[PDB]
């Protein structure tokens, strides 16, 4: 028998409603972003930034300039939010990798064992296939993170930046001058109200293998995930983008609560993603709503109603507390519906903990039942049988925020200039991979003191034409970076000498079905390898030839089934410092002798 | 897409879950025959040369003889009558009315506790909802004859669905100048100035030309079973004395204009048909409120 | 024992009629909880502001930095009396903690004209808030204020003041300024300049318990208008309340940075918890000493009854913490036993104050729990009650501890407390000076040391606008509590080898356009004379402020020194609401801008507005 | 500003002050009585196919047999009871029938005439004024169930200050959208869609938001001490006859589509208790001419 004593003191906690639980966080994700990202340095380095740019040939129309503040702005957030997309891709694409090396042992996990929990399961996987972190605890993903993989704090980034400039009725060079030196208001609220949310591929692999039996569909069904996060991540950015000030998630509780009647109100916004939720907690019942956040016609900000799992009333009257979600959409839904299942075993403190937690801290309960039935529901919603449609409202999302974009601009350009206009909502910063943005990478690996960057080539969510370019600073006054691009067949190395000015390296051509064809073979991702001695920054930039490069069509699990591509080659390296003239080229595999990738020999 | 609804409709509050068993429906009928009793032995009295008639009714009544130099307010009975009323609008009236004295008063008088012997009308129009698209204006007035006043201000003709229900029986649509209207997926008529519809027919679509406002006309019937004794002008007016009175002051409550509003609401939510019971019983009390607050006049 | 008779919400208590949370329950889960006696709260809350210090200030970019300030001091020709000297460690220190401390104080000026030139411009519709929302709470009516007004940090909760906070605004962290110096070596009686020397490399035993226990305290804006519009007819009224509150918020920054300098140690505020607390039968007790104040507070809970006392912070020289009792709520035992744990204030001693004056007050109503939360939280944290009623009611007893109708009288106070420190230090260094020696007094004890505006001070820029490639630095000039001469000089340093750095002064009527080219060393700007009201005449008009603009090329930092010409200069007196509603100035101008890369030769000196057309504030009209 | 007022309430004329003694009113209790015995005397003819019921009847109330080739008017006590509703009416209606004929029609029947013994709940809400700034319209309609139609073109919300006076008992609001309304210094609660209010409290201020119109449904109940044997129905159906029958065609006199109208209105006028007094008596008057006239068409 217990006192009782120990069962409070592990009982989950309000984190929302509470204004001291509220304080906490905040001061901990401010101190975490402007530790990683400094506004000083940012700030430093946008001169740097703004050369990198203009020296990339861009047709008229095409090309950024950061001294713009807007323009400035939307890039740092924007590259902000691409790294930190950019490092979990690489993550997922070295643990897909291991998976495939054991598919042996890990086949045998999925089938003999299915009674242990998802969090046991995926211990198992990755302890056998030996990745490099194998804890799937909360503690264990925070202390495993990488800096660039830091979500973006809002407030941080619109700090200290002018707002409201006012020149009247001139045309003049230097009012144009001052006039772009500052910022909108709507800017402003739009960064007040922004936070981003990156999540691994170690949180991901709990639903990827709670019903797979396979190593394929375990492999298929995390590429599916990551697929849908990648969209919502796109939508996100081109919400800033256009004149609108984005919404933002609040809870509402009553004015004076009661101990024994009293309920409360969730409005989730994910900012990354096309559908909201609404929650309500009344006694013990549990109702949700998923909403649209596209439309919006009238005042309401809520648009159609897409899944039903109740009534809830959002004209309920009370204290009004804000807050920023650190899950997707379909995390948040997939714990109300494991909530409404099992509300009739948990007390009224647990379904309030239990839901602030997850979506204030992304913590998942500590009931075993609970956990299995989320990621259950997880899988499901993100499978090719889920009860939401993605791909129409992903689509739909689209076509609102370009709809949107249009008007506003041309209700500016009607009540200022063009040039008035075009400075406060850019044409050019559409969407996140659609833009041109670039990425400073960051190297561990010295090779013979030739210090290693990788660089993950795709996946193109997008059709065209796309160009690649490098910028390296370095230390001495004359060096030698060598470039290699791997694909399956072999790898390409190239050799150039320039330092502080981008230079391209690769034409790619991606189709509809978002597929290259680099040197004869079929690719979805490439791996670009840099290596330099003593560098100090190294920045990939990308673009495609048109602006707006039209769209291309998320895949599903089946789509990920049917073609197979290869990524154990891009774990090889090469040592430039042993490298020869004749070794330089397009090369295959079958010339290289085995373990060497050096020499051609 | 813009919403209108019915002010009546809106938030019906809980009603009171006690005192509806067998032994106080009769307790309500009885006190409804001795209050009619009194009303009649009154006029009766003062039509003639002796009070005797009066005597014998207060004294059944009250179970006191009637005074000089006294209020004559109605004893027991009156008390009982009172608080019962407060018990059925609320869930949060208390209920103190021990059982045994609504046993022992219900014992006064022989008849049936028959709630259900009968049926009433009761004319209030229920509009759920009325959907307008965007460049429209829609405008609900009216609880008894519903009047909703239509603005289509934009280039071309539009479309607003009407909503009466599942539960009334008959609407009869009557339009200003002649309209079209008729059900998803049907062909639209020519132009008439009134139309009968049955809410279950489904959603309803009228034709909104651009020019001049249009306004609809509505009235609706429903049937719900009641005591044969239910008298609806004594029950309007019983409602109207009970909340001049003050019985239904009390936290968290509706307030409705009149007794027709206040159960096609209960019958529109859900367990409708289980809060209905009630209210009809509620119904019979006031009409003997009525009856014995007129007989015996209290400040 | 003081009767405020002011009217006060009734407030309705999550704990219920039994005064007592129901276990398991939404009410237990949002309840207040107490971070002071709560070790794990406690250790915690010092770890965050260690880190928070640390990250935007580093003690390794501050040790390398004083050579090169040391240099721009030297170069800055002070008379022989009033020169500033950084290779002695207690002028170093010394002026970390005021370089520090005025740059956050500098920052909350710096948005006020901004709150202020903002209201003004929406004068029409900010009435129409104030007299028709003449019945709602402090913080709705505030949320209504700064969402027309269009301003910058919209949000008023706890939460939304952390996030758009200043990276210069964060309270100094004493301890950690405090490390790794050396205290306490001795010379044995030796006056050779080899000696001389290792004496000024280190501090005393003093000092370094003055640091452990300092802590800065910054009040915002948007804190601020919450007090001022709990009666507010009009606008002018709402920006005369906004003045009132942040002169007296300067006066107290003032005093906090002279008693580092007196002499004296710095007593640490505290609170006495029984030894083994028994369940209903338990007495909290805490005394606050805000370093930035001129009065302290004994707030003691036994029961369900609350008792203050505020004294006196000067004159307390015999045997005792605490000087005479100016205001009596009560009866307060300072004998009391038990354990003692040692806290840092982060509100001033008006808003602690204002927070147990509403809570005696609503003693009754409350339960027990969540009188210690709500006072807790709030002294330990800076956080509002959550309760909105009870928050309401204690912005109404701040605005009236600020007006001129206080219980208390400030100026009187302030004026004493500046009188006992100055006096302290007299007997101080006279005593060292007999017991040690006049060259080892001047090195713990400097003159030079006097006040936050009175001493020579420099204030580091950060700029973020960029106008056709020149980065913009602001420095608000004024306003002055004290009444003399003033001097101005601007530091530039960047990475060209030759620069064309350009400053302009934006007054009431018209701007002054300037050019300077020397670099690395302090450059000369402007010279003032203010007289004894605290204004200045610039070019024929009285101002009170005025708004200074650094415009360089790839800059990497710009610094502004300010110094008077005499040593402590006199103060003027305290100004108040009354006296900032009877004369109007004008600050809409300083948003105003120019473009150095478009700027010709015939632009640069004082021109007026007028000789403008509408816009365009860096060319001259032909 | 601009003010605006119910149709009913403006210019109430003067009620007559002749028949109120307590002889009179004696009278009229008998006629109400007799004439309800007179016809319930026709039905229970008709149903036993015979006119001895009938008879009897008449010659109680007519003082006279029936005969077949008259007209069956109703005798002295039918005039009688004419002349004392244009009376009650107006003042400046004569007063032609004797004292001595109004005692000897008393004592046909013992019956007392106490005319506030009970009670009875009048529906007619009363808008004394409503006061609305500068680029409101503010149109009020109805008599039983007042609709209010408010549009604001102006910059910013307005303040539409309503009063129902002093004599209601209680006032129901309910708007087409969700408004705000509260007393005089209160702090406005948030958007709900009915009201109860006592009209006692004192002035009631709506906020009216700029946009779409705003229609306020209003519903009132008074009290008015009347004998026990009113009856609202017959009175009402009395009413319309004798306005039809031309009984209330004077000079200089205001006109009402229902009684409830005319008594509430006459309520809110100077000598209001005195007034009613007398309108009580003429509904009485009324009741019993109702049942007279449908027993014996003319």
């Amino acid at each position: 028998v217990a006192d009782g004593t120990f069962n409070s003191m592990i009982m989950p906690r309000a984190v929302i409603a509470n204004e001291r639980e509220h304080f906490m966080k905040t001061r901990i994700d401010k101190i975490e972003h402007d530790l990683n990202r400094s506004a000083k340095q940012e700030m430093m380095d946008r001169q740097s930034l703004a050369e990198d740019y203009n020296a990339l040939n861009l047709a008229v129309g095409q090309e950024i300039k950061l001294d713009i503040a807007t323009q400035h702005q939307l890039n740092r957030l924007g590259s902000a939010m691409y790294k930190a997309d950019h490092e979990r891709e690489t993550e997922l694409t070295d643990l897909i990798n291991r998976i495939r090396e054991n598919e042996v042992t890990v086949n045998g996990i999925l089938e003999n064992q299915k009674a242990i929990t998802a969090a046991e399961r995926a211990d198992l996987l990755l302890e056998v296939v030996a990745s490099t972190a194998k804890s799937v605890s909360a503690a264990g993903r925070a202390a495993a993170d990488g800096s660039g993989v830091v979500p973006v704090f809002g407030p941080s980034v619109a700090n200290g930046i002018k707002v409201g400039i006012d020149i009247a009725d001139s045309v003049a060079e230097a009012a144009i001058a001052v006039k772009e030196s500052g910022i909108i208001t709507q800017l402003n609220d739009v960064y007040h109200a922004f936070q981003s949310v990156h999540v691994a591929p170690n949180d991901v692999i709990k639903p990827a293998a709670v019903v797979a039996g396979t190593s394929t569909e375990l492999i298929g069904n995390l590429q599916a995930i990551y697929s849908r996060l990648r969209s919502h991540s796109d939508i996100g950015f081109k919400k800033a983008t256009v004149g609108d000030v984005i919404p933002n998630s609040y809870m509402i509780k009553p004015v004076n609560s009661t101990e024994y009647a009293s309920w409360q109100l969730y409005v989730i916004h994910p900012v990354q993603g096309s559908l909201g939720l609404v929650v309500q907690l009344m006694g013990d019942a549990l109702t949700y709503n998923v909403f649209a956040q596209y439309g919006n016609t009238s005042a309401s900000e809520f648009g159609k109603t897409v899944l039903t799992g109740g009534a809830t009333n959002t004209a309920l009257e009370g204290t009004k507390v804000k807050f920023q979600t650190k899950v997707t959409a379909q995390q948040a839904l997939a714990l109300t519906m494991a909530l409404k299942d099992a509300a009739s075993m948990l007390s009224q403190g647990e379904l309030i903990g239990y839901f602030e937690q997850y979506i204030n801290l992304a913590l998942e309960p500590d009931n075993l039942s609970l956990q299995d039935n989320m990621h259950k529901y997880h899988h499901l919603l993100t499978s090719q049988n889920s009860p939401i449609d993605w791909n129409y409202h992903d689509e739909e999302m689209h076509k609102w925020l370009d709809s949107r974009k249009t008007t506003n601009y041309d209700a500016m350009q009607k009540k200022d200039g063009t040039v008035i206009a075009d400075i406060h909502i850019p044409k050019v910063f559409n969407d996140l991979r659609n833009t041109t943005l670039h990425c400073k990478l960051e190297g561990k690996q010295t090779i013979a003191g030739y210090t290693v960057y990788e660089y993950l080539i795709g996946p193109w969510a997008h059709y065209g034409d796309i160009d690649y370019s490098v910028v390296v600073d370095t230390l001495n006054e004359e060096t030698k970076w060598y470039c290699e691009v791997i694909g399956i067949d072999g790898h390409l190395l190239i050799e150039k000498s320039v330092q502080h000015k981008p230079e391209k390296i690769l034409e790619l051509t991606v189709n509809d079905s978002g597929v290259t064809s680099f040197n004869g073979r079929n690719h979805d991702r490439l791996k670009l390898k840099v290596y330099v001695k003593d560098s100090l920054s190294v920045k990939v930039f990308r673009n495609w030839i048109g602006i707006n490069a039209p769209r291309v069509k998320t895949k599903m699990f089946n789509d990920h089934i049917g073609v197979k591509y290869d990524y154990s080659h891009f774990d090889k390296n090469i040592s430039p410092a042993h490298l020869t003239l004749t070794d330089l080229g397009w090369h295959t595999w079958d010339q290289y002798n085995a373990g060497n990738w050096t020499n051609i020999k | 897409a813009n919403r209108a609804t019915s002010a009546f409709l809106d938030n019906p509050h809980p009603v009171g879950v006690n005192y509806v068993d067998e032994g106080s429906r009769q307790f309500v009928a009885v006190a409804e025959l001795l209050a009619s009793k009194l009303i009649d032995s009154s006029r009766e009295s003062d039509e003639s040369n002796s009070d005797v008639p009066f005597v014998q009714a207060y004294s059944k009544f009250a179970d006191d003889n009637p005074r000089h130099l006294r209020v004559k307010t109605g004893g027991k009975m009156a008390n009982a009558l009172t608080n019962v009323i407060r018990s059925y609008y609320s869930i949060n009236a208390p209920a103190i009315v021990p059982q045994v004295e609504i046993d022992r008063l219900a014992s006064k008088a022989t008849v049936s506790g028959d709630m259900y012997n009968s049926y009433a009308i009761f004319n209030s129009v229920p509009i759920v909802e009325v959907l307008s698209p965007a460049r429209t204006t829609v405008s609900i007035v009216g609880s008894d004859r519903a009047d909703v006043t239509m603005l289509n201000t934009g280039a071309g003709a539009a479309n607003i669905t009407f909503n009466f229900g599942q539960i009334a029986e008959t609407v009869i649509l009557k339009g200003s100048v002649p309209f079209q209207l008729a059900r998803l997926n049907q062909p639209m008529p020519a132009a008439r100035f009134t139309y009968k519809l049955r809410p279950l027919d489904g959603p309803f679509i009228v034709v909104l030309p651009v020019g001049n406002p249009l306004v609809i006309s509505a009235t609706a019937a429903t049937r719900i079973q009641v005591p044969l004794a239910f008298n609806k002008a004594l029950v309007e007016s019983g409602f109207q004395t009970a909340m001049n009175d003050g019985l239904f002051d009390i936290q968290n409550v509706n307030y409705y204009s009149s007794f027709d509003e206040f159960i096609i609401s209960q019958y529109h939510a859900q367990d409708g048909i289980n809060r209905v019971s009630t209210c009809v019983i509620l119904g019979l009390a006031l009409q003997a409120y009525d009856q014995m607050r007129r007989a015996l006049p209290v400040r």
